[PDB]
């Protein structure tokens, strides 16, 4: 009896993956110092961004195949070339460095004279600067180098634009949606009972930091254990966190920048002398907030591990300096920090047998980050004593593969990976694309 | 917009006009001002095979008996092979992605009667009685 | 809930050959919700086609499926070693799913005559106060055969139990046994026991006896 | 890859309760894999019991109640194991259980259809025979040739619990040896025989091992 | 695909469709993955013209007595100095080739009949009918 | 036989083949690479 009829519009998607823009809010624009981070022309957030909760809905979502990720991920460091290829090569830095003690603390710092091209190209310029010892290597009065120059190129970012980390909304292009898991636990795999749509994220600080995350969304009730193959002790195990932890992290050296003329046109910021306290960098932990987490935090492995065992902590294996330390970005500088005394416990079934702490960071201007070749940047020297302070929102934890299973676990700050960070914002986001297109029996037919 | 993906098909014609209207379109006229090579090709490859994506399901609306968006209705007879049910079980006791789930292996079949059993073959019928 | 029919029960097909297997349900399925699985003998069951048409990766691509209506078949050409067992059909289209009654693909070969040998009870048995009769059918082709127990010409009912190998590895053939078990007391009252068998490589009746 | 690894044989007596578990190797989680238990009788067909999806526990209306499927996810020290009880046990349950998953992620896959679906991945199986019997040993008797060639063998009856195994002069006669699987008679016990074919002094002798019993005994074979 | 070609006008009726499908469309969704500043620029300078190309025709057809595609009739009377001709001369014994060739010269003055005398003036006239 | 031109002799003749013909060419010279630097993070493959 009935015929077939085209609805168009039919609330019907399908799992896809396709190219994600960002969104600023409009008012990291008015933020200006000439494009920080992103944002340059980047796109001004709706006003009121759009969530639709679908009811009678059951999607099941998996964080580790989400290719969101990837995007942002690429994103990042596509970022990062861009902003390094208008600025000042550092090309010819690689000249002999004749270095000294600096007058304490097994002298950290090195200062350094060398020969240099000056705007003329006929007589050269000796002049001396202050590098850190991580960024120089010495070669055989002491003589010293680029730490960079053997592996690869150098080139200086510029002071114009900052690394401030802003909120960035992934959205998606007309015929495509994004889905939200708005279940207060969730793990990033499994059905979700309660699904929302979104045209874009919610506010995502791209920060870049390793055995910490910074600047994250807080989770739900109960803290959150996150891992790709859990038993496997291969795969690194993401934490979310309830409450913030307060964490300082300052450069408690009071510098200068020489600004010296290497031209024509070009200018090179030297690090000066340094006036004030003689000091290494150091990170702050408040030891009573840092141990009610580790209490909850622990209780939530034995979901897991079973309700009663030993569980240890202890600070990085070994590798790479990226890997064994945590590494991020305050003020421009770019901080490495010794996690050892944090991670320095060990706990009994509910409990683990002062008002502060400190941790020894390490500055390192010319770095490699994402395993890069061929491009080393130089974070420009900073005026005056850098203070940040930040939200520790959640770790990267990664299991022994020593057992003795059934007898007690450890567990090992990790590193490496970039994603990780990102699948921590994105876990309850997917891209799906939309089928408008159907076809129904009805009566009507034509005339 | 798809809040009625859960509900039955018969609860899903109703907000049907929703799920037409922003996905059709683009009306953000946001960014594009200042050039950029690298990032801007990025946004721009999403929208290009969006609207490249657009017009192709533009076409077998406009091929088919449609020539209108929405709803529009055919002279194709529903073949029992095709989903045999009861018309109770398909809107009020079904929904619509239970519904092309089953009718996955007809769908290309069905295309075909739209193109070419009736907008070839009904706008050939249409010029031969309008010239009496 | 679904009833599902396959045909036949059993088939014999040589190597190289062109097999199709069948299957109906009780009403139509549309959407095509049915499944076919391989079962090697001792082996747990394989999942070869969903769908009826969708083959599972890593599966060659001799098997074809067919589905429609009320009528399924699944065809399978250029028939191997590897792919003689028992296979069966399942609807997962309604709550709950159904399977069929199953087809036993059997090797196929020359119709082999079975070499019947008869076993008079041991004499240490007869001490325990029961007997039993064993009668032996060898290789034989193909599995289906008759055993029947013939007491002074005449037949028995019960205490009869029969055996049968599974399909030898390279003669492609079964093997049987049969087991009669009675008492010591109802074992003296009789004379002559006799072992009647038929089989399609006979093409005669026989029959084995012993006069004790 | 995924691998489901399933306890062992079960052998149980009647109205009591019976406890299978199944540890499903290679999995993610149950979040994104559905888990069926399906029985086979043996020589008849297979037939679908219940199962668990979105940690929603489910059965066919034959077991409504009856059966129990509870599963816990993946853990730290363990992949995610899935459990059936089946009480108030009976003569008709004794068909081979298997332990299946599927992969529902793919939400257009032909896979599911809305709870009911087909299952990608296969269990070992586990077999649970029902009956009320204690373990017993062997008796073996031999089996005497009379006279187209000759045939002889030897015949194992009345032992318990399965299995047991018989050789030929300590495994050296391999070929032309036919091993016919172990029939239950109707007292509950176990009877199997093994015959091989002889042409035309050898004086064969039949080698048989019954591990629960621990009786290792041997018995010859001799033309009457 | 342009089989009829050659073919006479009263045969390239009926594959008339075909050619409608592969020239409206592209539906390839090949490439664009991956940047490059300078082929790039190259497929996407054929493609863009090709839309533009593509609603420059769509244009006439809605601006005209058509609203649709394929085929599609109007009021305009044939003028007799047109290709003054015989009816079974122009579908059965000539080509399209050879048609165009023709009405090369009047092309642009029916063009006109159709946006002008038509869609101009029978809109109008349709506002006035639908009044009473 | 193709050209533009034929009876021109300012214009070139190309030619077509019926049948493939078989034609080796080799370095019989067996090389290593220098693979000097020229830093910093660039290489050039000498000549060895
Ligand atoms: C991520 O994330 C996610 C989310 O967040 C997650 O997920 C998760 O998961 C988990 C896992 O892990 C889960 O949990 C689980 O669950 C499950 C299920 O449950 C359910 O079910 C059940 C059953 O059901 C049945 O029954 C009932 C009665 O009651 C009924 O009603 C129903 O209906 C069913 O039935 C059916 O069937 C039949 C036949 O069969 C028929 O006839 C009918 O008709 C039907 O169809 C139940 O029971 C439950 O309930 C409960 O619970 C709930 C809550 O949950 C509530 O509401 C209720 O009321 C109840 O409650 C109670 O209980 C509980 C328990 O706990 C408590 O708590 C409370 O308080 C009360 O008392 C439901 O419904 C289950 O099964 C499981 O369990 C398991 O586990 C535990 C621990 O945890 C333990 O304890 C237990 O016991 C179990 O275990 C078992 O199993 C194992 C393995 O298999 C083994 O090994 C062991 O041993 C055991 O076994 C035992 O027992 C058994 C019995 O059971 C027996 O048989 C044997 O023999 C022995 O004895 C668990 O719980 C959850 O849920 C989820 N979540 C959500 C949200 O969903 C995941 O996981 C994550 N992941 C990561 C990696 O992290
Ligand atoms: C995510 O991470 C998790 C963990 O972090 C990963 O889980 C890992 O998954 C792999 C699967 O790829 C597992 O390996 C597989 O293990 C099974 C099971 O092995 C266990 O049980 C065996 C039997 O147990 C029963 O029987 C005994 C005797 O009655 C009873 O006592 C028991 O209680 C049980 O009832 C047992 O034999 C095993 O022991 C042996 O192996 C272990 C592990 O190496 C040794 O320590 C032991 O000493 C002993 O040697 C074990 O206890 C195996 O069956 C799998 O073997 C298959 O795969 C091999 C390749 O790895 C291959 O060489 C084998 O031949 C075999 O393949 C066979 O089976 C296939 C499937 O049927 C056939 O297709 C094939 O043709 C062949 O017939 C395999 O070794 C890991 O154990 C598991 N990790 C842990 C910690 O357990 C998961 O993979 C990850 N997934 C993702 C997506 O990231
Ligand atoms: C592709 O390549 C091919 C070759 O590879 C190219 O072909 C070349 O084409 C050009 C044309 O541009 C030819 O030049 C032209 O030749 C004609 C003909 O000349 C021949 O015949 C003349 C008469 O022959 C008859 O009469 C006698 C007497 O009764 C009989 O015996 C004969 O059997 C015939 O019946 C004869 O007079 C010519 O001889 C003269 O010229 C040759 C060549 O230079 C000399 O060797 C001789 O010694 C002698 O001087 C010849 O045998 C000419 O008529 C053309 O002249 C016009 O163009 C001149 C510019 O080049 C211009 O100065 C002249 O005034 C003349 O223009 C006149 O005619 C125009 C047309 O009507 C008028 O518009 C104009 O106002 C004026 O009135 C010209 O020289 C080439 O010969 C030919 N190549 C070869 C090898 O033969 C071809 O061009 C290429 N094409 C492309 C697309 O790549
Ligand atoms: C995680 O999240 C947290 C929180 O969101 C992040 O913490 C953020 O860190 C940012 C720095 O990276 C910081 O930005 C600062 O904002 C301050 C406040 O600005 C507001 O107040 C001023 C008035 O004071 C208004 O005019 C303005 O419009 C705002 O409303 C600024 O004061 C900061 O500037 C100073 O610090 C940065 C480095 O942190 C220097 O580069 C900068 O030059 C400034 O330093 C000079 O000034 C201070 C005194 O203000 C002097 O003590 C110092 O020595 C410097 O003085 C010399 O140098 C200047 C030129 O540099 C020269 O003119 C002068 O004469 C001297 O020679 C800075 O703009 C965010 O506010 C902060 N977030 C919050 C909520 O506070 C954290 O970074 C995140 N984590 C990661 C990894 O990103
Ligand atoms: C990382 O750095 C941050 C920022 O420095 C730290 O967070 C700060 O922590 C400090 C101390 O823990 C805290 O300072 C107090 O804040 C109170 C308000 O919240 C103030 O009221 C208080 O001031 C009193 O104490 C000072 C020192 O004793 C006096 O100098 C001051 O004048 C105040 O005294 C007055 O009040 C009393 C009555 O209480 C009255 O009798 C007196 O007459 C007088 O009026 C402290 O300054 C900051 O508020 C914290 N900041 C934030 C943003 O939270 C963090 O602890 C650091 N983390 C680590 C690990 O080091
Ligand atoms: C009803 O519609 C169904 C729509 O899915 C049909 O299912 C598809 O049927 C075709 C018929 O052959 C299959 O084609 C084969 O596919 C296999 C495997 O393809 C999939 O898996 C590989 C391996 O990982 C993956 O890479 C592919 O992207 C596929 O998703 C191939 O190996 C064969 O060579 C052959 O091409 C489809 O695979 C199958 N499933 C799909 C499309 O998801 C079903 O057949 C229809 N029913 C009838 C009766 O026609
Ligand atoms: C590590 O975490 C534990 C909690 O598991 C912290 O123990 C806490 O110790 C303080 C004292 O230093 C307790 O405060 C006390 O409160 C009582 C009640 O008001 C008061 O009588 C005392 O005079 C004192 O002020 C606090 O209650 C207690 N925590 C709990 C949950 O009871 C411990 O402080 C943490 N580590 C450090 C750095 O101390
Ligand atoms: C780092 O070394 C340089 C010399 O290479 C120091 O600069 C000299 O400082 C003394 C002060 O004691 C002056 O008398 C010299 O004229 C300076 N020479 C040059 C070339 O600048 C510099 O002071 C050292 N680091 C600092 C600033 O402490
Ligand atoms: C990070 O912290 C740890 C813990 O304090 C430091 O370990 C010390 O290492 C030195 C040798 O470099 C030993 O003499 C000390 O005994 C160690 N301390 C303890 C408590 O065992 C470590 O040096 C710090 N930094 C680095 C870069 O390793
Ligand atoms: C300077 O300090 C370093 C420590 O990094 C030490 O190795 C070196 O011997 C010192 N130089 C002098 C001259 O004391
Ligand atoms: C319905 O489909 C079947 C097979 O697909 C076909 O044989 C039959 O002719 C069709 N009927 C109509 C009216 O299209």
């Amino acid at each position: 009896n009935l015929w077939v009829t085209v609805y168009y519009g039919v609330p019907v998607w399908k799992d896809a993956e396709t190219t994600l823009f960002c969104a600023s809010d409009a008012k990291a624009y008015e933020t200006e110092k000439h494009n920080v981070w992103a944002t340059h022309a980047c796109v001004p957030t709706d006003p009121n961004p759009q969530e639709i909760h679908l009811e009678n809905v059951t999607e099941e979502f998996n964080m580790w195949k989400n290719n969101m990720v990837e995007q942002m991920h690429t994103d990042i460091i596509s970022l990062w070339d861009q902003s390094l290829k208008p600025c000042v090569k550092l090309t010819p830095l690689c000249v002999t460095l004749q270095c000294t003690n600096v007058t304490d603390m097994r002298g950290e710092l090195k200062n350094c004279s060398f020969n240099m091209t000056t705007e003329l190209r006929d007589k050269k310029q000796k002049v001396y600067s202050l590098f850190y010892r991580l960024d120089v290597v010495q070669i055989n009065n002491k003589e010293y180098r680029l730490i960079n120059c053997n592996t690869s190129a150098i080139t200086q970012a510029c002071p114009k634009v900052s690394f401030e980390p802003i909120p960035i909304h992934y959205c998606a292009p007309a015929g495509f949606a994004i889905l939200k898991c708005k279940d207060k636990k969730f793990n990033g795999t499994g059905p979700c009972p309660s699904v929302s749509t979104v045209q874009c994220t919610h506010g995502i600080k791209p920060v870049v930091s390793t055995q910490l995350l910074l600047n994250g969304s807080l989770a739900e009730e109960e803290v959150m254990i996150r891992s790709e193959n859990i038993t496997n002790n291969a795969k690194n195990i993401l934490v979310q966190f309830n409450t913030p932890v307060q964490i300082n992290c300052t450069r408690p050296n009071n510098n200068t920048r020489k600004s010296i003329r290497i031209g024509p046109g070009q200018a090179f910021y030297a690090t000066g002398d340094i006036i004030g306290d003689i000091r290494q960098a150091h990170c702050n932990v408040s030891k009573a907030t840092w141990n009610e987490t580790l209490g909850k935090v622990v209780k939530q492995l034995r979901k897991h591990f079973g309700n009663n065992t030993i569980i240890r902590f202890a600070n990085s294996s070994g590798g790479d300096l990226e890997v064994t330390t945590h590494s991020f970005n305050c003020g421009g500088e770019f901080f490495y920090c010794n996690t050892s005394g944090l991670f320095n416990s060990t706990w009994i079934s509910n409990t683990s047998v002062n008002d502060s702490i400190t941790l020894p960071c390490r500055i390192k201007q010319i770095i490699n980050m994402w395993q890069r070749i061929g491009q080393a940047m130089y974070a420009p020297p900073i005026q005056g004593v850098i203070r940040c302070v930040s939200n520790i929102t959640g770790l990267i934890l990664t299991r022994d593969g020593g057992s003795t299973n059934s007898t007690t676990e450890t567990f090992r700050p990790g590193g490496g990976d970039m994603r990780d960070n990102w699948r921590s914002e994105l876990y309850k986001y997917k891209v799906v694309k939309i089928e408008p297109l159907g076809v129904a029996p009805t009566r009507c037919k034509r005339r | 917009f798809l809040g009625a993906a859960g509900s039955t098909m018969g609860a899903a014609s109703m907000t049907l006009t929703v799920q037409a209207r922003n996905l059709l379109s683009g009306e953000d006229f946001t960014i594009d001002i200042p050039d950029v090579t690298v990032w801007g090709i990025k946004q721009l490859q999403a929208r290009v095979l969006a609207v490249e994506r657009y017009l192709r399901d533009q076409q077998l609306l406009g091929i088919w008996g449609c020539s209108g968006k929405l709803i529009c209705c055919t002279n194709v007879p529903w073949n029992s092979s095709w989903s045999n049910r009861n018309l109770s079980e398909i809107w009020d006791n079904m929904t619509w992605l239970q519904w092309d789930k089953e009718i996955s292996n007809y769908t290309q079949i069905i295309y075909g009667l739209l193109e070419e059993s009736q907008n070839q073959q009904e706008k050939n019928e249409q010029d031969l009685l309008a010239l009496d | 809930d679904i009833q599902m029919t396959q045909s036949p029960s059993t088939l014999s097909a040589s190597i190289g050959d062109t097999v199709r297997i069948s299957c109906r349900a009780s009403q139509s399925i549309t959407g095509n919700w049915v499944a076919w699985y391989q079962q090697r003998p001792g082996k747990a069951p394989r999942l070869l086609i969903y769908r009826g048409a969708a083959l599972l990766g890593g599966v060659p691509s001799r098997f074809s499926g067919s589905a429609a209506g009320t009528d399924f078949t699944l065809t399978i050409g250029n028939l191997q070693a590897e792919d003689f067992g028992t296979f069966y059909c399942q609807q997962y289209d309604t709550y709950p799913g159904t399977f069929g009654q199953g087809t036993k693909v059997e090797v196929k070969r020359t119709v082999a005559a079975p070499s019947v040998f008869i076993f008079p009870p041991s004499d240490e048995q007869l001490k325990s106060g029961t007997a039993s009769v064993v009668c032996l059918l060898n290789n034989f082709y193909p599995r289906e055969a008759k055993v029947q127990w013939k007491v002074d010409n005449a037949l028995q009912s019960g205490n009869s139990q029969e055996s049968v190998t599974e399909q030898d590895s390279k003669d492609s053939t079964y093997s049987l046994s049969s087991t009669l078990t009675l008492s010591k007391a109802d074992y003296e009252k009789h004379k002559v026991y006799a072992c009647e068998v038929t089989h399609q490589g006979l093409s005669s009746p026989v029959t084995k006896s012993f006069n004790r | 890859q995924i691998h489901l690894v399933q306890s062992g044989t079960e052998v149980k007596k009647p109205g009591s309760s019976v406890t299978v578990s199944c540890k499903a190797y290679g999995v993610n989680t149950f979040g994104l894999y559905a888990v069926n238990w399906v029985r086979q009788a043996p020589g008849q067909s297979l037939e679908y019991i219940g199962q668990i999806w979105r940690w929603k526990s489910s059965a066919s209306h034959h077991f409504r109640g009856r059966v129990l499927i509870s599963a816990v996810d993946l853990t730290g020290s363990s992949p995610p194991i899935s459990s059936l009880e089946i009480k108030n046990l009976t003569s008709d349950d004794t068909a081979v259980y298997f332990c299946t998953t599927t992969s529902t992620y793919d939400k257009w896959s032909g896979l599911h259809h809305d709870g009911v679906m087909a299952f990608s991945s296969w269990g070992q199986g586990t077999l649970i025979s029902v009956s009320a019997a204690s373990t017993k040993g062997p008796s073996v008797f031999p089996l005497a040739p009379s006279s187209g060639t000759a045939a002889l063998g030897c015949l194992v009856k009345d032992y318990f619990p399965e299995p047991v195994t018989v050789s030929w002069n300590s495994g050296a006669l391999t070929s032309g040896v036919h091993t016919f699987p172990a029939v239950l008679q109707s007292s509950g016990l176990y009877s199997l025989s093994s015959v091989v074919t002889v042409p035309s002094t050898q004086t064969y002798i039949c080698n048989v091992n019954h591990k629960p019993s621990n009786t290792k005994v041997d018995k010859k074979v001799e033309p009457k």
